[PDB]
């Protein structure tokens, strides 16, 4: 990403942005308020809703700033008790892209008519007293192309003072084509900063600013005064690194040089490897990463919280232990990891009988030690069969035994609060964000508000929900045959499990929530053997009420042209195991209902065959075991960021209606697809028989190069794309790094005899080792072949003067990496340039503390004067004892319009007390008690520029003023 | 799961107990959509916002009360208004503390060396 200024660079400003996360959904929608680097939330104070169209705004640990937006105007007014900041005022400051009051997500077309806006930047600033203060930002017009706003002007407010800017249009970073099936919004910056104009009543300006474009990437050069011959600050880069090049020569405005030298550092990372016991699995957090281990043979839980590359160097490490609950034996456990709570679902097992399934949470900040919340296990504990659970940053919902549970925290931290509604009948289930769409009679969405009040909205106007109706008909047309025919009631045990089965894995997958639009998928079979799959949708309001219903159906295979062909094995024909029999098999219609029944069998060269004597009689039996085979995983429906997939279909957003568009059934096959990771890379499968490639090509040359991931099969990779792909071979695992921005490969990894953990993240890969069968843990810098990797960090500063030098050497140690960064825990500095001569200082910096300790060191390597810094801290103290100056807030003093230059202080009374006045007539003073006898005071009346003893201004009297 | 006949079936019709097949009967022509989604879920981080937070290297999902101070600085260096007018930070200020400057008078200064 490049800034006005270049890349490296950025250019200060300060805006409220909008983060919806493609949703219309009240609580999701988050807004930041952003001054330059940082960043804070604005958090909606929902106990006041107003009717005048403005909603309130506020911080946490800033209640006395208040925030007002007003949705008609698009305009937010912010203040506190001096100073009001206005962001937006419509079209002089949003930036506003085409999209739906009912859809914020990605469709194919947009409509321009139809507008939201995202961003509000800074319009104006005033005081709230004296209102003639004040500053206004004006930004250009909005670009349609590419939406970017840039600040054109700072207009004046009482004395003529203007700072204009200028820019110069960049043809080639401008994206070329957009390739996406649905597209959706992207913000590119294609403008540089030329020249800065400062016109005010003191001084007069213009500065002129030029760049380098660096391979395809432009960068800040320097920056030059109009007529002054010399740059005022100069910059040099360095390019030993292609991808990323750094500053090495600074020129200053005194005209004298700085450089750095840069050295690549090679520091080995078999250090960064750990090896931990078979039952012990780290899990990789966001903030912060788990490991969970079993002690006592499944019977308890240790878990220990550990860092991104699975040591304590970065966060302090927090043993904690889960007790038995019943003495059980532990299955499995999933573990959640939030901000404020980390929570593990554990699910124990009664001798297969049952399952019971305990969540235990542990809610703790940083400054605190993790420990359980000890709270009554009344719901945190079920053992049925249909237990749903999903875990927020704000609340958790469970449903167990009919009944839907939910735990929040509002206004409060320490303690949960509990809300449940029982609900009736479950035949398909759903939760969202704060609440669960249950599928009833008709279709229903409960919801909790953030005030905890209740909201029960049903969802169905015209006729919906014919699932069951449907299923059933689907099940009942064809004749299922039982395991075995002799004994009829043996049989009716079978075939009751399988419409069990079947009823379960249909519903249970067929109530999908993509974004805002709740989708309910049910599939029918007619009298001609014929599928049709119906999906009704639902789109929802800002409300959670329905903005829209609409029905979509898509056919499925007939049964009648359905055929399966299977390879199969005659043991009496022949003794090769490789010389297999086929048989194709067909759905035949028999009086109402159909039969599958085989047809003929050939050789493996396709010509028919007689079956073995023993397979005539088992093949009947075969088919009975058979009983439906069907593509029953393409019915149900997988749900992505651009469209719900069912039935080799995708449902997408055009133009405000729901489209289904045909999904090439190759790719979900996973014989040939092309899914662009980057802007320059392509994970590419070229043919059925050619191994799992990634084809890159860089912008510069147009050559295709792929390297190979040696992988037949799509179902062993796993893709984490800003970083390597991973792929278990056999009993063998391969890992391809990828460089950084996708700018190509790396060097292929093997790691043979291992297996694979379904917990390898982006930070860290997590093995087992099958011939010691103790798991290991690599982070993603130990994923290196030569075994070492560089940091290239500096290694000296140079200032050069024309009258001296002066070098300032630096050396660091004790790396540590997380994620893609190294770090260093211990930095060794010499101010001269010769070490042994003077000595030098090792600060050592602690990651979790965040606390430095400089040890000042003798040349002979001895420690003189250990945490130097405290008394550089207790001398700054010492000699500001004698000074004081922390004296102007006073409403005792009197103050100008703005306030911040006081005119006069009042010591003994206060300003309050009108006993001491002082009228100097000027611009800034601004007093309406000095009335003149004619009218108050007007430009007519001060001379101004004229020859005062006090200031620039005077007044002027004649015998009737 | 739901379709463990099929392969069973399919898989007793193997030559002598051995997998010729390995995991042949799943993907004659049965899709596999699960695993595209996960591979098109994985392959997919982008980033459709840069408009204004691009370029940011500290944010506060909210304020911390013990680094108030710390975070009303680092917004004052920057030349942010809103904060540091109610918080009364004005002594922080080196306009007002190097013009209120007074010459032959020692405890007025503020030189920190
Ligand atoms: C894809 O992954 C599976 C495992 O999920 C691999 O199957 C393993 O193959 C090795 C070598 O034949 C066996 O020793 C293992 O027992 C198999 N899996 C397990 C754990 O039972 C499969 O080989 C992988 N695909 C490719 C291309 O190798």
């Amino acid at each position: 990403d490049m800034s006005v200024l270049g890349r490296h660079w950025t250019l200060g400003r300060d805006c409220i942005v909008l983060d919806h996360g493609n949703t219309v959904f009240e609580d999701k929608q988050d807004y930041y308020l952003v001054k330059d680097q940082m960043k804070i939330r604005l958090e909606r104070d929902w106990t006041k809703p107003s009717a005048n169209g403005k909603v309130l705004f506020n911080m946490v640990g800033n209640k006395d700033a208040t925030f007002e937006y007003t949705a008609r105007e698009e305009k937010w007014e912010v203040s506190d008790g001096k100073i009001r900041y206005v962001y937006g005022m419509n079209n002089q400051g949003v930036v506003s892209v085409p999209g739906w009051a009912d859809w914020y997500g990605p469709s194919a077309n947009y409509d321009s008519k139809k507008i939201h806006s995202v961003q509000w930047n800074l319009v104006e600033i005033s005081s709230v007293a004296h209102r003639d203060v004040k500053l206004k930002y004006t930004y250009t017009p909005l670009d349609p192309s590419t939406h970017t706003m840039h600040l054109l002007s700072i207009t004046d407010d009482s004395n003529k003072t203007t700072i204009k800017f200028s820019y110069k249009t960049i043809e080639g970073l401008g994206k070329q084509v957009s390739s996406g099936l649905v597209k959706e919004h992207k913000f590119i910056n294609n403008k540089l900063l030329e020249k800065v104009e400062i016109d005010s009543p003191s001084t007069a300006q213009v500065l002129k600013l030029t760049s380098t474009k660096i391979d395809s990437l432009y960068y800040l050069e320097s920056i030059k005064q109009d007529d002054d011959p010399d740059p005022v600050l100069g910059f040099e880069y360095n390019k030993d690194d292609k991808l990323k090049p750094r500053v090495q020569q600074i020129r200053l405005p005194s005209k004298s040089v700085v450089d750095f030298k840069y050295t690549k550092q090679a520091i080995a990372t078999q250090q960064f490897e750990q090896e931990i016991a078979k039952m012990a699995d780290l899990y990789t957090g966001n903030e912060y990463s788990l490991e969970i281990e079993k002690t006592v043979g499944e019977t308890d839980l240790y878990v220990r919280l550990k860092d991104s590359a699975g040591k304590n160097d970065f966060i302090k490490n927090q043993s904690i232990r889960i007790e038995s609950y019943r003495g059980f034996k532990i299955k499995s456990y999933s573990p959640f990891m939030m901000h404020s709570y980390i929570a593990i679902l554990v699910r124990y097992a009664e001798e297969k009988e049952k399952l019971h399934n305990k969540i235990y949470i542990l809610n703790k900040g940083e400054d605190d030690s993790w420990k359980l919340d000890t709270t009554n296990n009344n719901s945190r504990v079920s053992e049925d069969k249909k237990f749903k659970y999903d875990f927020q940053e704000d609340s958790f919902v469970y449903y167990h035994s009919k009944k839907v549970h939910f735990e929040y925290k509002k206004s409060g931290t320490k303690v949960w609060s509990y809300t449940s509604k029982d609900i009736g009948d479950v035949d398909a289930f759903t939760l969202m964000n704060r609440g669960a769409v249950y599928c009833k009679n008709d279709l229903v969405l409960i919801r909790w508000d953030a005030l905890g009040k209740l909201q029960q909205e049903t969802l169905s106007d015209a006729k919906s929900k014919p699932s069951i109706s449907d299923v059933d008909t689907f099940f009942e047309y064809i004749d299922v045959q039982g395991t075995f025919p002799e004994d009829e009631a043996e049989a009716k045990k079978e075939v009751d499990d399988y419409k069990r089965d079947l009823k379960e894995s249909l519903s249970d997958y067929g109530l999908i929530l993509y974004n805002n639009v709740v989708a309910l998928r049910t599939i029918k079979l007619s009298f001609t053997g014929r599928i049709t799959v119906k999906v009704l949708l639902y789109l929802l309001k800002h409300d959670y009420t329905v903005s829209s219903r609409s029905s979509i159906e898509l056919q499925g295979g007939d049964l009648a042209k359905f055929n399966l062909t299977l390879d199969v094995f005659d043991e009496h024909k022949t003794k090769n195991t490789n010389d297999l029999d086929k048989y194709r098999f067909e759905f035949k219609k028999q009086g109402s209902k159909f039969k599958l029944t085989y047809i003929e069998a050939t050789d493996k060269d396709n010509k028919p065959t007689k079956p073995s004597s023993q397979n005539e009689k088992l093949i009947g039996q075969y088919e009975r075991r058979m009983k439906i085979p069907l593509d029953f995983e393409k019915y149900m429906m997988q749900v992505n960021q651009e469209g719900i997939i069912v039935n080799d279909h995708q449902i997408i957003h055009d133009n405000g209606n729901f489209i289904a568009k045909q999904l090439d059934r190759d790719t979900l096959k996973l014989t040939k697809f092309k899914i662009p990771l980057g802007a320059f890379s392509n994970f590419k499968k070229d043919s059925d028989g050619d191994e799992i490639k990634l084809c890159t090509k860089t912008e510069q040359e147009r050559t295709e190069s792929c390297v190979s991931l040696q992988t037949n099969s799509a179902r062993n990779v796993s893709i984490k794309y800003p970083y390597y792909l991973v792929t278990q071979k056999k009993n063998d695992i391969k890992v391809l790094p990828l460089k950084i921005n996708s700018r190509g490969w790396e060097d292929s990894v093997d790691y043979r005899g291992e297996i694979l953990h379904g917990s390898s993240s982006h930070a860290a890969m997590v093995t087992t080792r099958m011939s010691d069968q103790k798991t290991i843990v690599r982070p993603l810098k130990a994923l290196n072949k030569i075994n070492k990797i560089y940091a290239q960090v500096i290694s000296e500063e140079k200032l050069t003067t024309p009258y001296d030098s002066y070098v300032i050497k630096y050396e660091y140690e004790d790396p540590v990496v997380s994620m893609n960064q190294v770090a260093f825990k211990t930095t060794i500095v010499v101010p001269g340039g010769g070490k042994s001569a003077t000595g030098y200082y090792r600060e050592t910096n602690d990651l979790q503390d965040n606390q430095q300790i400089v040890q000042v060191m003798t040349a002979d390597n001895q420690v003189f004067d250990p945490e130097y810094v405290k008394r550089m801290n207790e001398m700054q103290q010492e000699e500001d004892k004698q000074r004081d100056g922390a004296q102007l807030d006073a409403e005792q003093t009197i103050t100008d319009k703005s306030g911040y230059h006081p005119i006069l202080k009042t010591t003994p009374y206060s300003a309050n007390q009108e006993l001491v006045q002082f009228l100097g007539f000027e611009d800034y003073e601004d007093m309406t008690g000095w009335t003149v006898n004619k009218r108050p005071i007007q430009e007519s009346n001060i001379r101004r520029n004229e020859f005062s003893a006090t200031g620039r201004n005077f007044l002027l009297l004649k015998k009737g003023e | 799961a739901l379709a463990t006949g099929v392969i069973s079936v399919a898989g007793a019709f193997l030559g002598a107990a051995a997998a010729s097949n390995q995991w042949n009967p799943a993907k004659w022509d049965w899709t596999s959509p699960a695993v595209w989604n996960g591979l098109l879920s994985g392959a997919s981080i982008a980033v459709s916002f840069p408009s204004g937070f691009v370029g940011i290297t500290r944010s506060f999902m909210s304020i911390s009360s013990n680094l108030v101070k710390m975070i009303y600085a680092s917004l004052m260096v920057g030349g942010f208004l809103l904060f540091v007018y109610l918080g009364g930070g004005m002594a922080n200020n080196f306009n007002f503390q190097i013009s209120q400057w007074d010459w032959k008078s020692p405890r007025t200064w503020f030189g920190m060396i």
